[PDB]
């Protein structure tokens, strides 16, 4: 195949469904999953190391959308369209049934 | 403490000199020192850490280094076989000169150890080739070794010093471990077999030097950023591929073919370069799960919280585990070494099936001697992983934090758990005792034919189902017309069962009654030896004759001759019992492996196959015959190279009997002989000017057991590795 | 022919075994006269040998390559009579003595001094409830059935 | 009531439709469990209603059956048919894209709602013929909604186990299987080989 | 009574000791049997003065040599010993 | 008698009777039915 | 440093534990909390051996006198010399 198209249409179509699908319930996910130790949080356990960047993490976008959430749906997209790559140029595996 | 040691006040005051036992098995039991609290404990493991590492360190270079200095891996390499690794040389000023004439082995110029480590194989397989290349990697361990002692050294300085809570960032921790730790060491690993260790399997010689000019493909990285990965996989090496030459070599780097290398019967190298890739991808994905500073990511703590199952038949499931399990470092200990020892016997077992370096299968010795040392590492460190599981039970366990958790839950029906264990123990004890002494009186009574002889029906099913055809079974993997036979066909199947059904190698062995009765046996073992450390475990807190044993500590000797009497109680007492039991185990595993091994490698399994099925074939047949070369190691008629085994073996003897008066006779007869000594040296005419500062004492009833035990497993590891070493090297095979 | 074992009265390997155990019974029976009495002896270990190794042959037991006959406990019907019937057979004892001991254990728990009847066997009530274990598998499973084999405590 | 002659549990009082005390392992205890699974079995039933038809209807009108229509998709480079015309789009990779991206986002809003009648029962747009407005025929076509889906979940059981019996074949060839003589070529036949 | 017990291993010990002694030495220098010429050959062939020595030769000439008679016994009339 | 038939069903007299009569079952049952490796009377 | 005596209010007043003292650790002191009106005290834990000679004569459920082991001097390892 063409290794660039697939890219950026694996890319595309994993950061559309973390954007507009599957946003509400990983939001909800993380608001309800948060580290603790000792029944406090890492950082306010007396850990400087476990400060979560809140300046990272800060997006100007409508729904909150950060650059986090992009790194992780684009590496779920280019693991996709490398699989799907690999895999359509192999003429092979479980074929003979 | 103004006396050693200084860690403990209650023992440096003590005026006998147990004080000076009690300060060498309690110096690193930091928990029981004295003024300590939870940071510098964790700091201390943190130092202890890595002084361990640059141990480890600096052995692995003293190994290189003995190698390239004393050995002869450079004559090794030209010819694999047909020549003796050496480990390092021999100076002995007591030696005899015909110890010198029997030592010189190789082509040493002096007596040299004949390597049985396995070094050789592992060092040529994955590159090297010449002494400098040893020289370097020794002198790159040394600098490891020296950086982790700095590193050790800084951490502890207080500008430097983590706080506890950082050691309780359990999240990260496992984060950076299987993405760091894991995933960028095994590519880092792949990066090295693709770029030098498969060139040099090919005959091309890469260094730093070439490093940055030698292609490991002719395409280069374009087939991995453009897809097609295929284009790594294109010419793999041919069958008649002669290993460290060009001859019949190919230019694949990746690839999925199964079996072994016809020349070096091992594993393919490119095999393990795309395992290894995939174990990096795996652990690099597997690596980014729990949440970090970053906001994405799982929290371990509502992991465990969440998954109770409705109805409570787990009662509060996982609630609160997090905290008992990130608290005390013992339940991370219990886990990493039931962990460690569960992946060291599928090394052990591993290993031997599907070797991994080139021309180690054709070397029994040394794969005799690493699965031996393995197994024994293993069960090792599973008697450590129950041991440590007791002492989180006495100490670190807090049952207000855990009620109707899945862990105070043991302690409800541990009776039943105990009971059960109890049954399944004797059952497999009862009949395997029975079906042997049944073979042996049939035998004895010159009836062969009327042993009970049942065969491993579903193991051989097993291995059917894996590839072998030795018994007509046509099912999965052995059927040419099956879907799991059909969708793996193209890719590694043929190899894979042409390696299989070659009846020369260890990869599935041909099994029978004396198989099943062996396994049966192994079973007992494992289920006895955990009947009496989970015993020790759930009963470590106290019992009915001992309702407040956790008061008492871990180690105490016992609780007098009241009720009864209350010898061996105490959960140490339950490990040190347990002990025996994993050696007598582990001794059946090996004694099963050398004699099946050492049948097939002189193409005579026909004597283990009828002679295994009884108790005085295996007293006879492996015991009794392959011991001749051992104890013929020195004789009145002269001396040859396994002298050295034979004295190591009455050495083991000895010093296994020597362990059987610290577990036998006890501690009052010594003290009363003890008093009786003082007052001879007390009254004794030119004697009385020396007199001792610590009153001289018995041994501690604890501290006789450890003696004990640490005599009889030496006894145990040194009779039967001077066993196992002559009767393989004085035959190979 | 289950996991590659010949059967043993197709086997060449058993018809071995009885040739070499019947040539040292011969060697052995050639030091004494035929009328004595360990030369009937011998002569009867001989016949018993010579049935056993027919029975084994017609029994359908499967022979291994080292002539002896192996035993088939994955419970093939063709080998039911080697594991599976006298399991069953050995099961229904067991849970006879089991019951019988039982049986007997409740009857003497609400007595004065039941230990008494423990080292010293009260032998009528033991053979009152010997053929009790009989109808052992009724007897438990009813008793299952009525939460009365297990106590709560 | 679906055994005559047992109690009911307690969990159920026979208001729900299809409410026939049948729970004999006590999964409905919780009445949140209880709501969550009557939403998941109308799902299951649903679909298996889309399901039944379009297993029968491709058997029926000779274009293979419904395991022959998946093995394009096993072969290398193959082409998906409908009505015995190629889709020239219809590749492994673009089916499984559209289907995964189409699939969800509408098992998304499936899930926005929080109303468990409207989880259940949406309406609006979903109901357009007004078959929802008198109370009384409401419930009654309620309770049709799920006998008939229980009917078709038993069907596709059926389906399923009847592949696995007779490997590569059509559930109409089956039931042709059994018309021909049905004393002889029935269940029995692979009960007791 | 513990003294006792103790003891009763070094009687053991001792007792084993000395049969063996006896064993070997009546084995390798008294018994045997006489050749119509007149030699004279021992069971053991005399290896006492040079073997028992050492622990390694009551190991080998002694219980590993000896043993087998009693291992192979089996299949004969000696096979209970076994 | 009364005294003896106790003694006689003390544990270790009545042990040895019912594990001699066993044996000697045991014993004439291979007697008889001499070298039994399977069941095959079904 | 000397192994650590303790008395636990279940004493019933038997002075058991008292005589079987081999170095007069133990004595009796009075009480209320049971019918004797006395219970049991270890003054002189510095001269005690560890022999648990007391709580093997204690007939209570479990012992209302204890002897946890501990720090171990010249006349607590039992040393005549
Ligand atoms: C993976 C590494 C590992 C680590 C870090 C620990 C850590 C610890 N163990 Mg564990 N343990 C392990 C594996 C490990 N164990 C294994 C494999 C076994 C089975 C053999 C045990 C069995 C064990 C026992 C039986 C005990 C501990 C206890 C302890 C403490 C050490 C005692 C000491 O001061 O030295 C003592 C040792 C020496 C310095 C020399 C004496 C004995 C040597 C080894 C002679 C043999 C030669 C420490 C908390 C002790 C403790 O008190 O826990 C509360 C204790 O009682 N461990
Ligand atoms: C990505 C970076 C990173 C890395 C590389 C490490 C690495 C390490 N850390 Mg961790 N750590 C990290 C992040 C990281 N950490 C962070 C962020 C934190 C804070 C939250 C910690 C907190 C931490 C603590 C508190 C401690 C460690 C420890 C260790 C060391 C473990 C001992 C050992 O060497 O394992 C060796 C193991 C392997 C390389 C892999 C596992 C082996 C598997 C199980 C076997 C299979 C492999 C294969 C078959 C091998 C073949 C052998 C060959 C001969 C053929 C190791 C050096 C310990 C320490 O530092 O000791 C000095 C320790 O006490 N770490
Ligand atoms: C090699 C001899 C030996 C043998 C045979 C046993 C046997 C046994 N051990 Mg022991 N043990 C030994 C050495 C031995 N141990 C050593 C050296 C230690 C280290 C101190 C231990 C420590 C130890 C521990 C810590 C535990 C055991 C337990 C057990 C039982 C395991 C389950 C089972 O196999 O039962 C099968 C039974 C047998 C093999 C023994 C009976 C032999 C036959 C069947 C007798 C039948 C009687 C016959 C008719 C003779 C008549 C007697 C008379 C009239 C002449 C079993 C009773 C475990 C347990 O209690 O499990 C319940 C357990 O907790 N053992
Ligand atoms: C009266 C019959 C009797 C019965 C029904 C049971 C029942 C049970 N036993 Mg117990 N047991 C008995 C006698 C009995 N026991 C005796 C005499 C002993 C001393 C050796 C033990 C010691 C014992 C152990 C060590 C274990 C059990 C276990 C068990 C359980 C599993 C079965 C099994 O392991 O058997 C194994 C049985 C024995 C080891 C052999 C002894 C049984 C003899 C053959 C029969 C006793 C019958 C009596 C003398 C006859 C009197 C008749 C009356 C008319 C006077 C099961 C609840 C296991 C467990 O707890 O797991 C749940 C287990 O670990 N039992
Ligand atoms: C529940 C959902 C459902 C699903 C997933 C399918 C799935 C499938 N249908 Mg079926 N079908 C359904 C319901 C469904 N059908 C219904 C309700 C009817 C009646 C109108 C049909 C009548 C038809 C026809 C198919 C065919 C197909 C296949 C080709 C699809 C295509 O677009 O080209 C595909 C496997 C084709 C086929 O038979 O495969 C060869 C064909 O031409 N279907
Ligand atoms: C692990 C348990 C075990 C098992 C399962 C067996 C199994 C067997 N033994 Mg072996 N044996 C064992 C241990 C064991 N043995 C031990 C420890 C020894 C040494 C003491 C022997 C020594 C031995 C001898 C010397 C002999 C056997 C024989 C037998 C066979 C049955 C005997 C017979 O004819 O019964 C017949 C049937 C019964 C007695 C059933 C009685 C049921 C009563 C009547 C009730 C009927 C119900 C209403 C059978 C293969 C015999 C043989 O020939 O083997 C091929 C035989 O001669 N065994
Ligand atoms: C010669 C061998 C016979 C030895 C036994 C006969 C003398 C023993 C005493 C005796 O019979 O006293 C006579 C005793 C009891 O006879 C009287 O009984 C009275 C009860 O009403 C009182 O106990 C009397 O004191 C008691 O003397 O009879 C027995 O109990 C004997 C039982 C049968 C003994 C069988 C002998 C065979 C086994 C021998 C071992
Ligand atoms: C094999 C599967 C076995 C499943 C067992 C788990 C089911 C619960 C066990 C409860 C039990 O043992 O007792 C029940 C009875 O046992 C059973 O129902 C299980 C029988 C198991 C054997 C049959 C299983 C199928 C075998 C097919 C062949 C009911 O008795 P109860 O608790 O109501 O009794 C109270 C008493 O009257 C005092 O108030
Ligand atoms: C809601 C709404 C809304 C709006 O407002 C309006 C409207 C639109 C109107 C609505 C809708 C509607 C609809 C769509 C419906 C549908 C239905 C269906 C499809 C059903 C099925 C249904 C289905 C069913 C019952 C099924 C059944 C089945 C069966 C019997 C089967 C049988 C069989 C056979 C013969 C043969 C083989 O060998 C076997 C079997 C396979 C077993
Ligand atoms: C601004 C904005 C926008 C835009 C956006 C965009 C366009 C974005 C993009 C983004 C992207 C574009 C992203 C990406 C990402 C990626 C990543 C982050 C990575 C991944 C990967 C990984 C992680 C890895 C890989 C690999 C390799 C290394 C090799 C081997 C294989 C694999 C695959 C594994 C819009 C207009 C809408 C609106 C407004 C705003
Ligand atoms: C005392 C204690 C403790 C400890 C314990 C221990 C030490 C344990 C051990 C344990 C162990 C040592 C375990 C083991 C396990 C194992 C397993 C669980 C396995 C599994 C397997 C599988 C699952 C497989 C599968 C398969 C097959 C069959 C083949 C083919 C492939 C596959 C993969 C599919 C702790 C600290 C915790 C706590 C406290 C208490
Ligand atoms: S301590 Fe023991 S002996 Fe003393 S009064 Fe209490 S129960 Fe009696
Ligand atoms: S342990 Fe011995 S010395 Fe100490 S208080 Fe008890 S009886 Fe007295």
């Amino acid at each position: 195949l063409s290794p660039s198209l697939v890219i950026s249409l694996s890319t595309g179509l994993s950061l559309f469904l973390g954007r507009f699908v599957f946003f509400n319930f990983q939001r909800e996910n993380m608001a309800k999953q948060v580290p603790e130790q000792n029944g406090m949080s890492h950082f306010e356990a007396g850990d400087t190391r476990a400060k979560e960047y809140v300046s990272l993490l800060k997006s100007n976008d409508p729904v909150g959308f950060n650059i986090v959430d992009v790194l992780a749906w684009g590496s779920i997209g280019h693991i996709v369209a490398y699989y799907i790559l690999a895999t359509a140029s192999n003429g092979y595996d479980p074929s003979f049934f | 403490a103004l006396r050693f040691p200084r860690f403990s006040q209650g023992l440096a005051q003590d005026p006998t000199t147990r004080r000076i036992w009690f300060g060498i098995a309690t110096a690193h039991d930091f928990e029981s020192h004295d003024d300590i609290t939870e940071e510098r404990l964790y700091q201390n493991i943190f130092a202890s850490h890595f002084g361990q590492l640059a141990i480890i360190f600096l052995w692995t270079s003293g190994n290189l280094f003995h190698v390239a200095w004393q050995g002869n891996f450079e004559s090794w390499v030209q010819d694999p076989l047909h020549v003796r690794p050496i480990a390092h040389a021999i100076w002995d000023p007591h030696f005899g000169q015909p110890a010198v004439e029997a030592f010189t082995r190789g082509g040493a110029l002096g007596p040299v150890n004949i390597a049985y480590s396995g070094v050789y194989q592992w060092w040529y397989t994955i590159g090297l080739r010449t002494n400098e290349d040893l020289y370097t990697g020794a002198l790159f361990l040394l600098f490891l070794s020296v950086i982790s002692l700095l590193g050790g050294w800084l951490h502890l300085q207080p500008k430097w010093k983590p706080s506890v809570s950082w050691f309780k960032n359990a999240e990260s921790r496992l984060n950076h471990h299987l993405s760091g730790l894991f995933g960028v060491s095994s590519l880092a690993w792949t990066g090295h077999l693709v770029h030098v260790a498969i060139p040099g399997s090919r005959g091309e010689y890469v260094r730093w030097n070439n490093f940055l000019d030698v292609l490991p493909h002719p395409q280069g990285l374009g087939p991995l950023f453009t897809g097609q990965w295929n284009l790594y996989a294109q010419n793999p090496d041919s069958s008649s591929h002669l290993f460290g030459t060009s001859q019949g070599a190919g230019t694949a780097i990746l690839t999925l073919l199964g079996g072994f290398h016809p020349q070096t019967q091992s594993l393919w190298l490119t095999d393990m370069a795309h395992h290894h890739l995939a174990i990096a991808f795996v652990f690099l994905v597997a690596g980014h799960m729990y949440r970090t500073n970053f906001g994405i990511g799982h929290s371990m703590k509502d992991l465990l919280e969440a998954h109770i199952p409705p109805g409570g038949r787990l009662g509060r499931g996982h609630k609160g585990l997090y905290d008992t399990i990130n608290n005390s470092l013992h339940f991370q200990l219990g886990l990493a070494l039931a962990s460690l020892g569960v992946i060291t016997s599928l090394v052990a077992q591993h290993m031997y099936s599907l070797p991994a370096y080139a021309f180690i299968a054709q070397d029994f010795t040394t794969q005799a001697a690493l699965y031996t040392h393995h197994q024994y590492i293993a069960g090792f460190i599973m008697t450590g992983a129950f041991a440590h599981g007791a002492i989180f039970f006495i100490r670190d366990y807090n049952p207000e934090q855990n009620e109707d958790n899945v862990l105070a839950r043991m302690l409800d029906h541990k009776e039943a758990i105990i009971s059960h264990l109890s049954w399944a123990s004797l059952f497999l004890g009862f009949h395997t005792l029975g079906l042997y002494v049944h073979n042996d009186v049939m035998l004895a009574f010159g009836t062969p034919e009327k042993q009970i002889l049942i065969e491993p029906i579903f193991a051989q099913w097993i291995q059917s189902a894996h590839g072998k055809t030795s018994y007509g079974f046509d099912v999965l993997l052995s059927s040419t017309s099956g879907p799991a036979f059909n969708a793996g066909r193209s890719i590694w199947l043929p190899g894979w069962l042409n390696a299989v059904n070659e009846n020369s190698n260890s990869l599935f062995l041909t099994i029978g009654p004396g198989d099943f009765l062996v396994h049966h046996a192994i079973a007992l073992g494992l289920h006895t030896t955990t009947l009496i450390l989970v015993k020790g475990a759930l009963d470590a807190r106290g019992s009915k004759l001992m309702p407040d044993k956790k008061d008492f500590g871990y180690s105490f000797p016992c609780d007098g001759p009241g009720r009864g009497g209350t010898c061996d109680i105490s959960a140490w007492d339950a490990f040190y019992l347990a002990v025996f039991w994993m050696l007598n185990t582990i001794g059946w595993v090996t004694f099963y492996w050398h004699w099946k091994h050492i049948t097939l490698w002189q193409g005579n399994v026909s004597q283990f196959n009828e002679s295994s099925t009884y108790l005085m074939g295996w007293l006879r047949d492996y015991l009794w015959l392959n011991s001749s070369q051992l104890i013929n190691g020195y004789n009145p008629f002269g001396m040859n190279s396994l002298s050295v085994w034979a004295w190591m073996f009455l050495f083991g003897h000895l010093v296994w009997a020597t362990g059987f008066m610290f577990l036998i006779s006890w501690r009052g007869y010594w003290q009363e002989l003890i008093e009786t000594l003082a007052w001879a040296h007390e009254r004794t005419p030119l004697a009385n000017l020396i007199r001792w500062r610590d009153k001289p004492v018995a041994l501690s009833i604890v501290q006789a057991r450890l003696v004990g035990l640490a005599h009889f497993s030496v006894g145990y590891i040194f009779t039967y590795a001077a066993f196992l070493i002559a009767s393989t090297s004085g035959k190979f095979g | 022919d289950i996991a590659g074992l010949t059967p043993c009265k197709e086997s060449k390997q058993f018809a071995k075994r009885e040739k070499q155990a019947l040539k040292k019974l011969q060697a052995s029976l050639k030091l004494y006269a035929d009328d004595s009495a360990p030369a009937l002896a011998i002569k009867a270990t001989m016949e018993k040998t010579k049935k056993r190794f027919d029975n084994y042959g017609k029994y359908g037991l499967l022979c291994g390559s080292d002539g002896l006959p192996h035993l088939i406990v994955s419970g093939d019907q063709r080998h039911w009579g080697e594991f599976i019937t006298p399991g069953i057979l050995f099961l229904y004892i067991a849970g006879w003595i089991g019951w019988v001991g039982r049986s007997y254990l409740i009857a003497i728990r609400d007595e004065k001094k039941p230990t008494q009847k423990e080292i010293i066997i009260d032998v009528p009530l033991a053979s009152s409830l010997l053929f009790r274990g009989f109808s052992w598998p009724v007897a438990a499973y009813r008793e299952l059935l009525n939460g009365e084999l297990v106590d709560n405590n | 009531e679906w055994m005559p002659g047992q109690p009911r549990p307690a969990h159920l009082d026979g208001s729900a439709p299809g409410d026939f005390g049948f729970d004999p392992l006590g999964l409905g205890e919780v009445p949140e469990n209880l709501e969550r699974f009557k939403e998941s079995e109308l799902i299951h039933c649903r679909w298996a209603m889309l399901a039944v038809p379009g297993i029968l209807v491709p058997e029926a009108l000779g274009l293979g059956n419904w395991v022959k229509a998946q093995e394009w998709a096993a072969l290398p480079g193959g082409q998906a048919t409908y009505l015995g015309n190629p889709v020239p789009w219809g590749n492994l990779p673009t089916i499984l894209a559209i289907e995964f991206l189409a699939i969800a986002f509408v098992e998304h809003q499936r899930s926005m709602e929080k109303d468990s009648e409207k989880k259940k029962y949406p309406g609006g747009a979903f109901d357009p013929l007004g078959y929802s407005k008198d109370p009384k025929k409401f419930e009654e076509l309620k309770l049709k909604e799920i006998k008939n889906g229980r009917l078709a979940l038993l069907a596709f059981v059926g389906f399923c186990i009847q592949q696995s019996a007779y490997p590569g074949t059509g559930p109409l060839e089956n039931l042709a299987t059994h018309l021909a003589d049905p004393w002889h070529n029935n269940i029995g036949d692979i009960v007791i080989p | 009574w513990d003294h006792v017990f103790l003891g009763l291993f070094w009687m053991y010990n001792s007792i084993s000791v000395v049969i063996f002694h006896f064993s070997w030495k009546m084995q390798s220098d008294v018994w045997g049997s006489i050749s119509d010429q007149g030699v004279v050959t021992h069971i053991t062939g005399g290896n006492f003065a040079q073997s028992s020595i050492t622990i390694n030769g009551w190991l080998r000439d002694f219980l590993w040599a000896q043993a087998s008679q009693v291992i192979q016994s089996y299949g004969s009339s000696l096979s209970a010993y076994g | 008698m009364r005294d003896f038939k106790t003694y006689l069903s003390v544990a270790p007299v009545l042990s040895t009777l019912w594990f001699g009569s066993l044996a000697g079952l045991l014993i004439e049952i291979n007697r008889f039915f001499p070298d039994a490796l399977t069941f095959p009377f079904f | 440093m000397s192994h650590s005596v303790k008395i636990y209010d279940t004493c019933i007043g038997c002075t058991q534990c008292v005589r079987a003292c081999p170095t007069d650790v133990l004595e009796m002191i009075p009480w209320d909390g049971c019918k004797a009106k006395q219970i049991a005290s270890a003054p002189r834990t510095e001269d005690c051996v560890g022999c648990k000679r007391c709580e093997s004569a204690c007939p209570t459920d479990f012992l209302s006198v204890r002897v946890y082991l501990w720090h171990e001097t010249t006349r607590s390892m039992g040393l005549g010399y």
